[PDB]
């Protein structure tokens, strides 16, 4: 029931985390993404997110996995506090504004380079007082 | 080709 749009989407994001693109997520390549948005994982807290999304046992996750965890979250209503802790992930600089600069670093920490134009594209998609910018309000309202 | 990734969906993946 995903759509071709949606497919590409998910394919595109489950291309920044399998980096050698041999079709699976390893707890090397979430830990090297994680770092890269600025988190420290353990060992431990990796081998557990990828063995809770998982479904065959084999302690990696390849695309049909993928596509079930996110179709999943998609359904899913998000939590306050995960939204909270997300906004922070952009925020760097904790001033209550997620910048274009820094939705452009945090994509190309993560591997995806955009152009000015397509990072203030995804930035139109949240920000309702046209300040070129996503506030907490703002960046709620997208994932409610 | 480019694939966008709309920010509701980025924010999705960052959630884990
Ligand atoms: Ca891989
Ligand atoms: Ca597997
Ligand atoms: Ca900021
Ligand atoms: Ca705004």
């Amino acid at each position: 029931q995903l759509t071709e749009e949606q497919i590409a989407e998910f394919k595109e994001a489950f291309s920044l985390f399998d980096k050698d693109g041999d079709g699976t997520i390893t707890t090397k390549e979430l830990g090297t993404v994680m770092r890269s948005l600025g988190q420290n994982p353990t060992e431990a807290e990796l081998q557990d997110m990828i063995n809770e999304v998982d479904a065959d046992g084999n302690g990696t996750i390849d695309f049909p996995e993928f596509l079930t965890m996110m179709a999943r979250k998609m359904k899913d209503t998000d939590s306050e506090e995960e939204i909270r802790e997300a906004f922070r992930v952009f925020d760097k600089d904790g001033n209550g504004y997620i910048s274009a600069a820094e939705l452009r670093h945090v994509m190309t920490n993560l591997g995806e380079k955009l152009t000015d134009e397509e990072v203030d594209e995804m930035i139109r998609e949240a920000d309702i007082d046209g300040d070129g910018q996503v506030n907490y309000e703002e960046f709620v309202q997208m994932m409610t | 080709r480019r694939r966008e990734i709309r920010f509701r969906v980025l924010v999705k993946v960052v959630f884990f």
